[PDB]
């Protein structure tokens, strides 16, 4: 049947391209399929004989058809379209026995399509588990041929009769018919690797009561787990996966964390579905330490073996998740530490240090005011490098990593302006510690800094106007300035000592109690995501009330004040602008506190430490 | 009835239920009625959850 070759042609064609690292995969010589004798299937007038002579002549030929050979009277017609080989009892035979043969002949047909399984699924292409399904179903064909002979030894002495055989061949119309079922089901649809190991752990529960047959299904399926478990005794214990024919559930893409290793759902064998997640985990963790050297050896290695109702094939996988993902987590924690690096991220990105910020701002202020395309990138990389060398922030070792980025957008990116609002920072990270603090984590860290910038930027200007004035008789702006100071000095006490300092303490404790990289990449995902949500950053309106209050404030600090446009260094026109600004400020200030009440306490809880401005007006 | 008893608590939460919700404490419900008097004697509509929540913390 050529159609078979096409199935074979497709299997090999698909296999080769998937991996060309190993070439010339084994292929059987052609003469094997072409010659028909490797596989099993291929005078006196009966009418005038004595009845007993008919029974002893039939018992003689039937004893031949039980093995794959034609008989002088019972014979096989060509299969043609119908797969099972129906037979042609010689015509004009006793009508008493013609019926009895049809009760013993159903054995040679449940054997005709059982060697046709073993003499097909021997091909390497059919897989490394379809292989032993059909080479541990060969030992059964050897016992069968032993029985057919022992019965001839009785036939030789006149001691076997159609009835005696009918009792004798009953044991082999089941032990060889369970085999003619798995064979027409593994073949049905198609099955390779784990899919076959699940069709032999389904047809095992169905026959859970017969017992005569249950043990045979368990011998067939305790033998087909032998190839796969050797592969799962590697990916679980050392990172290497052999997988020569794409059989294993965890394939490895050439390309990392997202796509290098992937669970293939159809191939997953049924009895590991619950523990499939643990398998991928233990190996991925073992591989990232095995490319940088270190140690991949497992102190205890055991031979995971199949069983039914007593499963150690769900236990040894756990003594591997609890060693592999506990050696990786501690490698990261004392070599290529992320406890120390995280502190040298907090020191600059989260504005913890105060020395670095005061020395730097003054040194770069002249350049900072300039519009972009007039900015000097090398001069900003030189000025940063010094501001750091002069600060107390010189002492820490991981500082060299800081670099200056240039986000064209200024929180507008959230979905050509001034240097003050185009100042970004990127801290370079090595491949081993990158796994946790990846590009996604740093970008959000970057956004938290860009917003914290304005609040730091305005605080220095108010303090700037206060000294310039203290010509000095005017006391109109001595109060509007005072009110702005309370909100922008109390936002920086609420943000710094509630949203960031306690939450950072909650991550630095939770990291000491972590179990795996899956757990750790969570807590750091935690502090970054949850702390950003507590600050005003997370709002659909983005609390633009904050955006328009800081824009108008700068209008008061420099756009209008301009240090009194150097009046100290007129018509009361600036007293009208103070008034116009004061009413814009009250409207905007109200919108925020009301928004703080309507959406999701402490900033309101203490701004009114003595009911100050308790209700200038009440909405609706 | 030992896990639910300790890891999570059925006994501790069923007994404090006597005090906080059923008024079993008495000492606490007197203080709550001497601080929440003025805000309650207001009209109903004006009040909002954040207002009422605030007080509970002081008395506990």
């Amino acid at each position: 049947l050529q159609q078979s070759l096409e199935l074979k042609r497709k299997m090999l064609r698909d296999k080769q391209n998937k991996k060309n690292s190993g070439q010339h995969l084994p292929i059987f010589p052609a003469w094997v399929y072409e010659r028909p004798a490797l596989i099993g299937d291929f005078a006196l007038p009966i009418g005038t004989l004595p009845l007993a002579s008919q029974e002893s002549a039939v018992v003689e030929d039937l004893l031949y058809v039980l093995v794959g050979v034609d008989g002088r009277y019972v014979s096989a017609q060509p299969l043609a379209g119908r797969q099972s080989r129906t037979f042609l009892v010689d015509p004009n035979l006793d009508l008493s026995i013609r019926e009895l043969v049809h009760r013993i002949l159903p054995v040679a047909a449940s054997y005709s399509a059982v060697t046709r399984f073993i003499e097909e699924k021997s091909s390497f292409e059919y897989g490394q588990v379809n292989h032993a399904l059909a080479a541990a179903m060969r030992t059964l064909v050897k016992e069968h041929l032993i029985l057919v002979s022992q019965l001839e030894q009785l036939h030789r002495q006149g001691l076997l009769s159609l009835q005696k055989l009918w009792f004798y061949i009953q044991p082999a119309m089941r032990t060889m018919d369970i085999l003619a079922s798995l064979a027409t089901s593994v073949d049905k649809g198609e099955c390779l690797g784990g899919s076959t190991l699940s069709l032999l752990h389904d047809r095992s529960f169905s026959y859970t009561g017969d017992s005569q047959a249950q043990e045979l299904c368990l011998y067939l399926t305790k033998a087909a787990s032998a190839p796969y478990f050797e592969v799962l005794e590697k990916w679980i214990y050392r990172g290497i996966i052999h997988d020569p024919y794409s059989e294993f559930m965890v394939e490895e893409h050439e390309l990392y964390w997202d796509q290098r290793y992937t669970i293939v759902q159809q191939q997953i064998p049924s009895f590991l579905q619950k523990m499939a997640d643990k398998i991928l985990s233990t190996g991925k963790y073992l591989n990232v330490v095995r490319e940088c050297g270190h140690d991949v050896t497992c102190p205890v290695a055991k031979e995971i073996i199949y069983t039914l109702k007593e499963r150690a094939y769900v236990e040894q996988i756990e003594k591997a998740f609890n060693y592999a993902s506990k050696v990786l987590l501690d490698f990261l924690m004392e070599e290529k530490e992320l406890v120390a690096h995280l502190r040298s991220i907090k020191r600059y990105f989260l504005m913890d240090q105060g020395d670095f910020f005061v020395h730097f701002m003054d040194l770069a202020e002249e350049e900072l005011r300039k519009p972009v395309e007039d900015i000097t990138p090398p001069r900003l990389e030189a000025l940063l490098e010094l501001a750091l060398r002069m600060s107390t922030a010189n002492t820490d070792p991981f500082k060299d990593d800081l670099k200056i980025d240039l986000m064209p957008h200024d929180l507008i990116t959230q979905l050509a302006l001034s240097g003050l609002e185009a100042f970004s920072f990127d801290y370079i990270v090595k491949w081993p510690l990158s796994l946790i603090i990846n590009r996604k984590a740093l970008t959000r860290y970057q956004m938290l800094f860009r917003h914290m910038f304005y609040c730091k930027h305005v605080e220095r200007q108010l303090c700037s106007v206060w000294i310039s004035n203290k010509a000095q008789w005017f006391a109109g702006a001595f109060t509007l300035r005072q009110r702005m100071l309370n909100f922008v000095q109390n936002i920086q006490y609420y943000m710094m000592f509630e949203v960031m300092e306690p939450t950072w303490h909650i991550l630095e404790k939770n990291l000491k109690s972590a179990s795996n990289i899956d757990d750790v990449l969570g807590h750091h995902t935690g502090f970054l995501d949850t702390c950003l949500k507590d600050c005003m950053l997370t709002n659909p309106e983005l609390l633009k009330v904050f955006s328009k209050l800081m824009s108008v404030c700068v209008m008061f600090t420099n756009c209008m004040q301009k240090f009194t446009q150097s009046m100290k260094l007129l018509v009361s026109g600036f007293e009208a602008t103070i008034n116009k600004f004061d009413k814009n400020f009250s409207a905007h200030l109200l919108d925020l506190l009301a928004r703080l009440s309507i959406y999701s306490a402490s900033v309101i809880s203490r701004l009114d430490f003595n009911g100050f401005y308790t209700e200038r007006l009440e909405r609706l | 009835l030992d896990v639910l008893n300790k890891k999570y608590s059925l006994l501790d939460h069923m007994q404090a239920m006597r005090r906080y919700l059923l008024l079993g404490q008495g000492d606490f419900i007197r203080h709550l009625m001497d601080l929440l008097k003025p805000e309650l004697v207001r009209p109903a509509t004006t009040l909002y959850q954040h207002n009422l929540t605030g007080i509970l913390e002081t008395a506990v």
